[PDB]
Formats: C-alpha cells, structure tokens, sequence
C-alpha cells in the first residue's frame, strides 16, 4: 500500500499551511520549493535537507494570535497572588493592557528591569505572563558569544536549522509569545561579531518587524512579541541599546 | 548631529506629537498637552542630542492618559504641570536656586 | 554548555558527560576551586554558572547540544574556594558559605 | 548488508528508554526525532549526527 508516499507529505504542508495567515513574503517561496521537491526523487541527496527547509517553514506559525484576557479586575488578583510590592510594574501592565485594549489589535514592547540581585528580577516573567496569559519563555543569554542561536545557518552546512528564537515560535503556536531575554549585560564578548551588535537589529522597536535570520531569508514580523531584559547593573549595556529599551529600575 | 532644545520642541509638538498620537490612537483632543508641560519636561529631564528619550517621555504621558481612560473615570486627563510629578515621578535634575537681583 | 550539534563533532557539555557516566540522578558533582577561573579575555564561565547554580530554576537547565532544559534539581552541587572574595557577589548569594 | 543502521537502531533505543520515566517534554522531541529517523536514510552525515 505505497499509494504515493512522496505526495501525502506535500498534501501535509499545504493542510499546515492552509489555516495559516501565510505572509506575502512567504507565499511564492514556500510552494515553489514544494515543487521543487516535487521534481526530485524522495532519496535525492538535496531532498533531506529540503524536506527539512520546507518541515521548519510549513511549521513556524504564521500570524496565529492567543486573546488574552483584558478585563483588568481580575488581573489584579492574579498579578498579586504571587508577589508582592513591584508596584510600578503593576503600573505599568496597567498601563500596556489599557492601550492594546485601546486600538483593538494586540502589540508588542520591550523592557528592562534592573536593581539588586535576588530582587525578583527573574521572578516576576512567570507571573507576568500568567497574567496576560501569553505563553512564557526565558533565555539566559549571559556569556553568550554565538550569533547563530539568534540567526541559524545557510543551509548549505548538514543540519543547519533556523536560529533558537524561532524554534521557541515554533514550540509555542501562537504568533506572539512573550520571549524573555535575560541577563544581559553579562553578555559575552565574542571578539568576533560578538552578539550586541546583533542584538540592536532585532530590539530596535521599529525594524523588528523586518528580522530576517541568515538560514530562511525571508523576512518575518515581530511586533507583536513583548521582549523583556534583565541586568544586575545598567553600565556594560551599550549606550544606543540601553537607548533602545525601557529601564524599570526593579 | 545635534539638537537644540527649541528646534527639538517644535519638531515634538509638529512631527512626534501627531506621529505617536495616530500610533496610540488617542482623539487629538481627549489628551491635550499644552507647550509649557512640554517646556518643562525639556528643561528639567531631556537634555541631550538624540530624539529617542522624548519619545518616551511622551509616550509614557500618553500611555497614562489611556489607562485613566481606560479604566479611569475621567473623560479626559487634563495635565497641568502641578500634576506632572505623579505623571513622571521624581524630577532628576533640579531647578537652579534661581536669585532675582 | 557544548555547541549547537551542527558543529562536526560537537558533544555535550561538562555536567551531562559527567552524568552519563553516573547513572544516577543525583551525582555529587564537586566543583572545586572556584576563586580561580579564568576571566578577563573570553567570555566567564561564572556567567554561564548562574544558570546551572540557580537553586530553583537549574531544574530547566538549557544545554546548547541538547537544547531541552535538564531537570537536576536532586543534585547536589558542592563548590570550593579557600576565600570566598574572589568571587562576585550576586554568585556568591546563590549558595551558603561554609568556614572550615 | 547491515543490522542496526535503519529499524533495529531505532528499537534498541525505544526498548532503552521504557526503564527510564522521562519527562513527555523531551519524550515529544525524542519522538520527532525517531520519526525523522525513520524518514532518514541509513547512511547520511545527518544519520550519524543524529
Ligand atoms: N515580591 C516578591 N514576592 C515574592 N517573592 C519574591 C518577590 N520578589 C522576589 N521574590 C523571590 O525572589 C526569588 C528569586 O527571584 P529572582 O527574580 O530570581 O531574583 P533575581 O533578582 O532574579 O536575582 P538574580 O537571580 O541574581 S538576577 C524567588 O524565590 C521569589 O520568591
Ligand atoms: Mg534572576
């Protein structure tokens, strides 16, 4: 019963992509490639990585968006069961859930806490996010000197696979969870395109929506994520980046 | 380079002012926000070349405006530079012990 | 932490080889001499540190070859160092000081 | 002309990991990587790799 093996997995890309809000920028590349892989047999040596290519691109999700809850009575309660104190936090949530409340569609931000260490830095995420009900994320990026955790490879390498961010998204179906950077000024320097300078193309508020990793091409908007940062002390942060953020001093 | 405090003033009430407002969505009229608040918050907190830092500032006014909108009770907020300190908290720099004679 | 196993020959880091060869959950692993690592030209081992000694979220520990967060929350970590100055301070929140 | 290159490579894992109770979390990923084994010829760079 090999009734057409090398198409069933074709038909699997276009179901996944039939729901999906599939950009503009996507939609000619993706289903080109598909026939593409058409043409070639299933054991043709390009076909894995392909097949591969085509696996990530089908699976990221593509505009899916998570309503969150936005009467803001009951968000007290659950922004306070797990902590106390940090009220300008709680102001300034009240602050992000009022607006996006206001012109309808959801949008992103960034921030950056900072104070003394054991503060709660690290501990109010899991709380914030619980509240919006956006699915939470964390990522030390201490001592991190890699740029291809946020870009990936060119394909061309056995295995390369799109930058980590991504593979988050791809984790968390919704088009917009609340990635969570952390630690950032411990970042390292890798002496050699060392990741601040990636960094500022990705958290400039304005150019976010046009990241474009070096593995898939293809730009992709961003907006709608609500990064946030952390640092034990506000001086390593390059003068521009620390420009680039919000600085709540926790 | 550069951007002296006058010339950033017209460019805020003329170019950011509107430009944020469309952003945020706010009726030009429910937040009003008067040149002097504006003369304020340049001469005691943004005092430096980039444009960015003001961005802020008046995002962060506007944004209150919307949450006392929002879940408030007032139709409108009306700033007054008496009200400013709730609105941006603690001043950083402090006005000069200005002698008259 | 190792590399991202698209490397040739990348293969995990430290704590996990150290665990494959101990099949237990719970190992004594035993770092010693803290005091002096090595900093001041590439990239601190004591930033990556937090993340394996943080007493809680460790539990979500994050291997770059093995990406899935590694719960080692039985472990129980022992370090060394014969003056406890040398080390930065919020590191040395993280676990209690013991005087011989 | 092989044994464990293909299938029986994949058993001796899965019958490997019945003893150990692993979170679903990584058993999801163990899983996709089994299928894309399956999927995966029985020698390639990516096999080995994998
Ligand atoms: N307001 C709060 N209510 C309850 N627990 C709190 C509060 N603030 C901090 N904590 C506690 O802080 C602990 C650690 O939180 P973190 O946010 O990890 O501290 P931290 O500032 O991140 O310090 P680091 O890890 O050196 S950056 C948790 O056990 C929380 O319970
Ligand atoms: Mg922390």
């Amino acid at each position: 019963l090999e009734k057409d093996d090398k198409d069933a997995i074709e038909e699997k890309f276009r179901e996944r992509l039939k729901e999906l809000v599939v950009p503009k920028h996507v939609m000619d590349v993706v289903d080109e490639e598909l026939s593409k892989l058409g043409l070639l047999d299933n054991h043709s040596s390009e076909f894995n990585v392909t097949r591969n290519y085509l696996d990530w691109l089908t699976s990221i999700p593509w505009g899916k968006y998570s309503n969150e809850n936005l009467d803001l009575a009951r968000a007290q309660a659950v922004l306070e069961e797990d902590h106390y104190g940090m009220e300008d936090v709680k102001k300034r949530i009240l602050e992000f859930i009022a607006v996006s409340q206001l012109r309808g569609s959801t949008q992103g931000k960034i921030l950056c806490f900072y104070g003394p260490p054991g503060v709660g830095k690290t501990s109010i995420a899991r709380s914030i996010a619980r509240a919006l009900n956006r699915e939470y994320f964390r990522f030390s990026v201490g001592g991190m000197t890699d740029v291809a955790e946020i870009k990936g490879h060119r394909r061309t390498y056995v295995g390369a696979m799109p930058g980590k961010i991504i593979q988050c998204l791809k984790k968390t179906k919704t088009e917009n969870p609340l990635i969570l950077i952390d630690e950032v000024d411990k970042i390292g320097r890798g002496y050699q395109g060392d990741p601040s300078s990636a960094l500022l193309e990705l958290l400039d508020p304005e150019q976010n929506a046009n990241f474009l990793d070096h593995y898939l091409d293809v730009p992709v908007d961003l907006s709608k994520v609500l990064f946030i940062c952390t640092a034990n002390v506000t001086d390593t942060i390059p003068e521009p980046l620390r420009d680039r953020m919000e600085m709540i001093n926790v | 380079s550069g951007y002296v405090a006058q010339e950033k003033l017209a460019i805020a009430e003329r170019y950011l002012v509107p430009q944020a407002r469309a952003l945020c969505g706010l009726d030009e009229s429910k937040a009003k926000l008067s040149s002097d608040v504006l003369t304020l918050l340049i001469k005691q907190y943004c005092r430096e070349s980039g444009v960015r830092n003001l961005q802020k500032q008046v995002e962060k006014v506007l944004r209150k405006s919307a949450y006392k909108i929002v879940s408030g009770e007032a139709e409108s907020v009306e700033v007054t530079p008496e009200n400013l300190q709730d609105f941006v908290g603690k001043p950083v720099f402090t006005v000069e012990r200005m002698y008259d004679v």
